[PDB]
């Protein structure tokens, strides 16, 4: 997914909001990792909002 | 006369007065009440409290 802002620290296990709540959401568990980078070279295409 | 009858049910009262008396006691955490720390904790690190 392509989930961008201050709420990459809420795609985790729990810690709810509007992003980790009503698109996706990782179990209580969620053993695994969070890979996240930062997209401004390749996202930058305005018209395909 | 009657105060060796007296001892035990002193102790038992007391033994069960202590008992209930260590409910209303956190232990290192926001407080001793259970509805007041899912309500005020994310439910990943509720259960470190």
């Amino acid at each position: 997914f392509v989930i961008r802002g201050d709420e990459v620290r809420q795609i985790a296990p729990g810690q709810t909001g509007n992003i980790a709540d009503y698109n996706y959401k990782l179990p209580d568990d969620f053993t695994g990792c969070v890979i996240a980078w930062n997209s401004n070279k390749l996202d930058s295409k305005v018209s395909g909002n | 006369a009657l105060g060796k009858l007296q001892d035990v049910v002193n102790h038992n009262a007391q033994a069960l007065n202590t008992l209930v008396k260590q409910l209303s006691s956190k232990f290192g955490a926001i407080s001793s009440v259970l509805n007041d720390i899912f309500s005020r904790l994310d439910p990943p690190e509720a259960e470190v409290q």
